[PDB]
């Protein structure tokens, strides 16, 4: 199913404007995605633009909000760069102010035929998953000077990530309790916390950015996880379960930024871990406690750098060197 | 400025025998 | 890490000078 | 009988207990004090250790990293004032990691004036939430009182009491098991009270023994002389150190003691406004057989040198380290991260700074919403730049929003550039301004057009709606149409419209969202330009899935591409509120 786009261009700012799409294997046409909202949004996008398999001009990010991911182009494989944006770009992406995630690149294949890239001013996207992109897509072959932004890529991501290890996993018919390996970053009031999700899984396919794709819900339930004293080993029991489910489940860390726009962080792996038995439903919908405010976070880790300050306050007044 | 030595950088034990006395 | 710090500055500093002190004018 | 003891200096009590033998007879602190790295104690140590004594303390109390003492109830049994002179990073009272502190039990710590109290790490520490500090601060808003055992809900609270229902529910107030915290009604609102509520004279703080007795109180809340709380001392005397009047013998008396160079961490004394201090202010120097400050021929500016040509202001300490200074010789750096809000402090004691011959650095500083705090200043010399040859410097601020009042202040910067990075609440409008204003030429500055001014209402021309069109579903309207002196910088509009049954919706701030009272925004491409001033060019909307019955709050706003020009900021209309038709 080709499906042509009158006057080249077509943008999408809402779910009325991708089923228009519905169905369509090659868009011969350039997308703009420009979505600033929405409601349930991730499931809607895959359901109308999913099988996007080939865009024939290039494809655009424009300052487009909601999307955490563009997960939702799941068998877009190839833009041939026919229609090119001023610049000779085939891809372009800038102002996306939730882009966390680029693609899953272990599990999908891009090819950008001719045309550069451009990334600037994406505030939680990584630069590794953009050099990521220009390995994988094509152009460190066909060598093109793409010009990404090596400063406002990754402005409050975290993106030098160690491993988090689980050590203890003890099932139960309702309750599953956890318990991983503890973490400090070089200076250990740094860590906030730990971020426990989980999800009811019934496949071994869940990645981290399945699902949500969305401000405003997530597929996810959050527990969010104090640190324990600096050795014991911190985790969680989850309590509201049900028998002979399997589960995915990972941790991942939370921690201030230093004084020089420096971060740190550790993130474990998707687990699955099934209970025991006893005597639209691919998620559950997830408010009963609607989860937390990025505002509020950004206030909670002021607060801890306001903790952090004062303490580096008080020990550089109390010690002094010998003369 | 025991945190600019200590916390930022590494400390040796002797540069840090400093401030006791 | 070897970097010495928060609390851990002070009762791992401790262990150096647990009967001298610590200095001040 | 006020203060029957001596006036001590400020104490440091480290590694022993020794050094509280000292405290014995200490009334009044002028100074701090600081307890603090006790290890090897116990409370067998601190069971025949009292100081009934001590009443107040001008500048602040350090507790920190004490093993061994339970509650303060026998060492402090009647701590009444801190006053805050001087405070320790914006805090007056800061009970920090007291491992075996069961209980403050500072029952009679009923007033500190100026900053507030931090208590934290304290891990088996009770008794918190029945102290109403509401009647003990004048501010209450940035207290601390984290990470404790009352972090759990597991401690105690048992007393027996006033029962303050002020806020919405009724908690018996109290310190420890056996101490009520002594509430004074209405009335007497910082004078004093008895126990039969009999007020005591209004010239004084806290407890006080006789009713309207000026001598019979216990601490004085404007000034202190001859055992006697005065409100101002007739000038025989001077004041000093801001609770106490003093004879003219004394303050000579210091100025002969450091005029002798025994150390370098006095100051030769002198008097301004009837005040013995440390140095003159600007514009003065002493007579020297009279130790008066006379003023000088012309400007004699007070300079202060600052150590190592840098100086991180980061809190009201650090802040107050520069109160009186008006040239500062080296560089600032403000860095004042959390906390509400401090810049009152900071205009107090950052004020009437006119030069500094370094640069000005501004870096994560999160409850800033205004430099107005540099009220004087006019003047970056420039002549110690930061690397990068910058004369000012501003990173990383979340609340920023007005350098200055650009209508009324002057500011000049004699050599260098200026740096703006990372300032989404403030419009590009106050930097614009700010280059056109402080003499800066082209220069090449990097003011980064992205980054700054990003979460903040930075349109200053404004659009009106023309025509409306309401339905039950639909709502059709017109507005009139905006175009830059430029129009190839203007990308679209943003048409903002949110369901409102009442009509107090504030305006759009900056800050975007998606979930439930949010903003529904469409963008608009422009109309076609028809180079006609009269014509089909009205730009316009037509609103489809809206429910009827329902008043909805609109507006526009332009969206618009920056550039060096230091033009095309774009305009910004007015909240409308719009009844849809009814219907079945
Ligand atoms: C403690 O007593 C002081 C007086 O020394 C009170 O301080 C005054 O408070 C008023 C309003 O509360 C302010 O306008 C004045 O600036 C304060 N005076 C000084 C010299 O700081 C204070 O209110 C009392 N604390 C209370 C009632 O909690
Ligand atoms: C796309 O459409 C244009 C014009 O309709 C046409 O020239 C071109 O061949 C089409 N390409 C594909 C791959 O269908
Ligand atoms: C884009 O490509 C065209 C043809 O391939 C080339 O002539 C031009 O220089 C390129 N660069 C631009 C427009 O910046
Ligand atoms: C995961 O697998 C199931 C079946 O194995 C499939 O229905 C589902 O779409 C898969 N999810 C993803 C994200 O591939
Ligand atoms: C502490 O006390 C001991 C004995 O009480 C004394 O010898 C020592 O000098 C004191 N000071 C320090 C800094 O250890
Ligand atoms: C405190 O007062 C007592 C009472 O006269 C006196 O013996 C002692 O020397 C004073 N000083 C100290 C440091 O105890
Ligand atoms: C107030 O002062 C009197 C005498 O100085 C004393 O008995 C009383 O305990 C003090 N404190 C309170 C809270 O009344
Ligand atoms: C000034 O007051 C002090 C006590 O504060 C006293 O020792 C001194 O003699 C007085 N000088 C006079 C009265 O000349
Ligand atoms: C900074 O200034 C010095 C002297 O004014 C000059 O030598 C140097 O090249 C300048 N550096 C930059 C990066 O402008
Ligand atoms: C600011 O500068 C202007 C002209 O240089 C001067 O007239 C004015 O008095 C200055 N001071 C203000 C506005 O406080």
């Amino acid at each position: 199913k080709v499906c042509h786009l009158l006057e080249g261009e077509k943008t999408i700012d809402s779910v009325t404007s991708a089923q228009e799409l519905r169905g369509c294997t090659v868009i011969n046409g350039s997308l703009i995605i420009n979505i600033r909202g929405g409601n349930n949004l991730a499931a809607e996008l895959e359901a109308n633009l999913g099988l996007i398999e080939e865009i024939s001009g290039y494809l655009k990010i424009r300052r487009s909000y909601a999307l955490v991911s563009l997960s939702f182009f799941r068998k877009l494989r190839l833009i041939r760069g026919e229609t090119l944006e001023i610049g000779n770009y085939s891809f372009y992406a800038l102002d996306n102010q939730n882009l966390r995630q680029l693609w899953d690149w272990s599990k999908h294949n891009l090819t950008t035929t001719q045309g550069k890239l451009f990334f600037h001013y994406n505030p939680k996207l990584c630069l590794s998953e953009i050099h990521k992109m220009e390995e994988v897509s094509g152009t460190k072959g066909r060598q093109e000077r793409n010009d990404i932004a090596l400063k406002t890529n990754g402005d409050k991501a975290s993106c030098e990530n160690e491993l988090l290890k689980f050590s203890y996993i003890r099932t139960s018919f309702d309750k599953i309790l956890l318990r991983w390996e503890p973490y400090w970053p070089p200076d250990f009031r740094d860590l906030l916390g730990f971020m426990l999700f989980y999800k009811e899984a019934p496949y071994q396919n869940v990645t981290e950015f399945d699902g949500q794709d969305a401000c405003g819900s997530n597929s996810w339930t959050v527990v969010d996880i104090d640190p324990p004293l600096r050795q014991n080993h911190p985790g969680w029991l989850m309590r509201g379960l049900k028998p002979w489910t399997q589960y995915a489940i990972f941790v991942k860390t939370l921690v201030t930024f230093s004084d020089e726009r420096r971060t740190y962080g550790a993130k474990s792996d998707i687990i699955y871990v099934q209970t025991d038995a006893t005597n639209y439903e691919d998620s559950a919908g997830e408010c009963c406690s609607c989860p937390k405010t990025d505002s509020q976070i950004l206030k909670e880790l002021e607060e801890s750098s306001f903790r952090k300050t004062f303490e580096d306050y008080l020990h550089n007044v109390v010690f002094v060197p010998r003369p | 400025g025991i945190v600019e030595q200590c916390c930022t950088s590494i400390c040796s034990l002797y540069q840090l025998e400093n401030y006791c006395n | 890490n070897q970097h010495l710090c928060g609390s851990h500055l002070v009762e791992a500093l401790y262990l150096v000078c647990g009967e001298r002190g610590f200095f001040y004018t």
